[PDB]
């Protein structure tokens, strides 16, 4: 007779991944042109 | 009240005589530079700057 309870966890380091990170679809996108509103801060910088 | 206006008068008058000052100039550069690059035939590995 075998009775007990155990709980693990998903070695992050080796699983824990296989997902869809979503780091990316947003990191190859607007991050770019949303930065290239130095074009707005240099312009009120200039009144500033 | 007479000496401090003829002090006035004479303290007005006497300023023609020289007329200069300094100058400075500044050099500064400001860096917001948050760039993105990707390992080209592989998207799916990319560095950000």
């Amino acid at each position: 007779d075998i009775n007990f309870y155990t709980r693990q966890v998903i070695d992050p380091r080796l699983c824990g991944g296989l997902a869809f990170s979503p780091k990316l679809n947003l990191f190859r996108y607007l991050d770019a042109m949303s930065l290239s509103w130095n074009r707005s801060r240099l312009k009120i910088s200039r009144a500033t | 009240v007479v000496d401090w206006f003829v002090n006035f008068g004479d303290v007005i008058a006497g300023f023609t005589g020289g007329y200069s000052d300094d100058s400075g100039a500044t050099a500064s550069w400001r860096f917001d530079d948050k760039k993105v690059f990707h390992l080209k035939n592989i998207p799916s590995a990319m560095v950000i700057v």
